[PDB]
């Protein structure tokens, strides 16, 4: 469902079909990793009201919320840790409430039982040690999440990057003809991984190095290609696996130091640049830093309330217009400053605090204080600076104050702050419009054919069958999976024809304009 | 003649007009090298 | 029935009848449906306010304790920052309705000690939980009519 | 009042019925100020569209 | 109002040639048809 919304939201030329085929092989590798892990009235004292309201809040959230032995066990456990998941993360949120609810009862006094942050308990004798036990428990389930993440979602992104690199070498001359863009980190960081012998690890075929050697190596220095692409001793490679199939001796748990250093450095670069991983990484340090006996656990519920769906929908509205919203605040700052200079030259004898017998405090001499006073007070006053000045009843410059205050109230209160309120109001209308657009487009088009529902309705109940019985963008995934699991020699004439063009990445066999019914109107309707 | 066509592909113009026969016709003409260069400027392109 | 029958208990229980019967006429249901149309999202946003205001409570509990007094004469027997209860309750019951944030219900920060940290603390409070958060709530019912 | 009746009453600092004032004032401010008066502002805004 | 205008210019040029009067429905019987018609044929840049 996520794929469909993305493609149709920004749809153009034949790029759509290329993305669809890309998605089909993306989820195929997802299946491979999934199968390898299966196995009057009473008095109300606060605590009472706090418990009732917190139960209400949690209910609202939850309604939408021996080397051999070594190896075996370890494997199995990483296995089902991963399996489970989406649960653990759920458990971490629950512990955020409990560790914060207990924190809500501290007390400060200048007498030990330097301020003394002694924690007073309630009537019951519990809730003192529960803070200690939950603190250790939260870090464990927190650190357990990282291990689960490093074996469930990480292999996908590595596969995505390796796949996109192989195409740009074989069907494109990106790294071989002239150069990459030399500006993006991604287009430059990947240069390190070319030389290592184990480059196509997660991708299916390991013959990508051989394929580009003969295609682009004819008009280029074969020796030159045979060193940039690694693949040293091209003669040795072509004369190695041609006599027999030797069995290498096992070196398990002995020469682990002898590994691809280059590959690990490049791979770890991908890990630390992924936004999703970093969020979990930052989750660890705060929890671990919470053992410093502080309130650092209070930073957890803020960044985890986004887990439930409804927050992201609403919270996306403010982030949708982020560039324009932060900009408008800047326009406020320059305008208020422009109002500061005009007071600095004419209205100095008004900005006092009416201190008795003398006025040792003046808010107009320093340009600092005069500007800071306008920013810190003049905006929140609710009515402009007219309420924080000397009364202009004195006829000297009497009317110039009236015009000065009124224009301030219309501009930086009524108008400027209404723009900010108007941006988020407009955000909801924009996002809601997109939601219906994806719904409407798929309704009246086949997403494979170019035909609307008007033509597929002459036969009664016609359009519904055309999107299920005929091409339904779900059979195609099965078909492409069917080709891989069949020997080359057993392919029929039509299957082999499709399989050939799939290698060349030509997408001319999709209908795109005629679907078995315009072809046979006149013959047999 | 594929190699000669590819060298002259960026330079071969093509338009369509209708006149003098009440029917559509094609036109072919040469595009100068400089005119292909200074057309693709950030100032000119944005004005379009 | 029970409210009307319980009204014979000689009380004001009859006052609960006109509230739930004004919906009988058509125009109320049309307007009143707007707030109930986005009920799940509207009640949710209030929750996001509660966690944020709490997150502003802890930061005052560790740095700005010497400001939350009521200027009682000759002594200050009332402190609104020692209890986490009172410090949190004070922010919820007053800090939202103040119309301008908590900057109007504190000791004056004119003292240079931690002077500027109050200015940044108050301003961000006013932009976030007053200008922005309460505009979302007003924006939901406005969007409902459309 | 701009903030409900909470600014025109005796202070509820007294523990007698202390918390019932807090719930009474807050719900008044959300309902007849934030919500009810936003409907009125929302009608004329919708009129122009 | 301003946002509505921004999409209107985007939509109009998408489904019309800006020279021809023909919509993209007719130029799609041939696969990948409408895209070529606005580049290979009259493309309001050759005319200049
Ligand atoms: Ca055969």
């Amino acid at each position: 469902r996520q794929f469909i919304f993305d493609v149709v939201n920004e749809g153009g030329e034949a790029e759509k079909m290329e993305l669809f085929v890309s998605f089909c092989e993306d989820t195929i590798f997802e299946m491979q990793i999934a199968a390898q892990i299966s196995e009057r009235l009473r008095r109300l004292t606060a605590r009472e009201a706090a418990t009732a309201l917190a139960a209400l809040l949690w209910a609202v959230v939850a309604r939408a919320g021996f080397w051999g032995e070594l190896e075996v066990q370890r494997v199995k456990f990483l296995n089902y840790l991963s399996r489970n998941f989406y649960t653990l993360r759920f458990l971490a949120l629950f512990l955020a409430f409990a560790i914060n609810f207990i924190l809500l009862f501290y007390k400060v006094s200048d007498s030990p039982p330097n301020m003394v942050y002694y924690f007073l308990e309630e009537s019951t004798g519990y809730m003192e040690p529960a803070l200690w036990c939950l603190s250790l428990l939260h870090t464990l389930v927190a650190f357990l999440c990282i291990i689960g993440y490093n074996c469930l979602k990480v292999p996908l992104v590595i596969f995505k990057r390796e796949k996109e690199l192989a195409r740009k070498l074989e069907f494109d001359g990106l790294y071989i003809t002239e150069q990459p863009g030399d500006d993006d980190v991604k287009g430059q960081w990947d240069r390190l991984v070319l030389n290592t012998p184990s480059f196509p690890s997660n991708y299916w075929d390991k013959f990508v190095k051989r394929k580009v050697l003969d295609k682009h190596g004819d008009i280029f220095g074969r020796e030159r290609i045979a060193e940039l692409l690694g693949m040293d001793l091209a003669s040795l490679e072509i004369t190695a696996h041609n006599e027999r199939k030797p069995d290498p001796p096992p070196g398990l748990l002995t020469w682990l130091m002898s590994i691809d250093v280059k590959y690990q450095i490049w791979k770890f670069g991908v890990i630390f640049t992924d936004n999703s991983f970093l969020y979990l990484g930052w989750y660890m340090v705060m929890s671990l830093l919470g053992h410093y006996n502080n309130f650092f656990f209070a930073a957890h519920l803020l960044d985890i309330a986004m887990g439930v769906k409804t927050l992201r929908t609403i919270l996306s509205s403010v982030t949708h217009n982020g560039k324009q919203l932060v900009m408008t605040v800047g326009l406020l700052a320059v305008v208020v400053y422009l109002y500061t200079v005009v007071a600095f030259n004419f209205f100095r004898k008004f900005y006092n605090k009416s201190e008795d017998e003398d006025e040792p405090d003046m808010k107009c001499d320093d340009m600092m204080t005069c500007y800071l006073f306008h920013m810190y007070v003049g905006v929140r006053a609710g009515g402009g600076i007219g309420d924080e000045i000397e009364d202009p009843a004195g006829d000297e410059y009497e009317l110039y104050r009236v015009v000065f205050d009124i224009t301030f109230f219309f501009f930086v209160i009524v108008i400027l702050l209404a723009i900010i309120q108007g941006l988020i109001i407009d955000a909801f209308g924009e996002l809601r419009d997109q939601q219906e657009q994806v719904k409407e487009d798929m309704e009246t088009k086949c997403f494979i054919c170019g035909i609307g529902s008007d033509y597929f309705d002459t036969t009664p109940h016609g359009f519904e069958t055309h999107t299920l019985e005929e091409h339904n963008l779900a059979n195609y995934m099965f078909f492409l999976m069917y080709l891989i699991n069949k020997d080359e020699t057993e392919h029929t004439g039509q299957e082999s024809y499709v399989w050939k063009m799939y290698q060349e990445r030509c997408w001319d066999f999709f209908p795109a304009g005629d679907c078995f019914r315009k072809q046979y109107e006149d013959q047999l309707s | 003649a594929e190699s000669i066509l590819e060298y002259f592909r960026p330079y071969l113009g093509r338009i369509e007009i209708m006149g003098a026969s009440r029917r559509i016709e094609r036109i072919y003409f040469e595009i100068s090298e400089t005119n292909r260069a200074q057309w693709e400027m950030p100032q000119v392109k944005e004005s379009k």
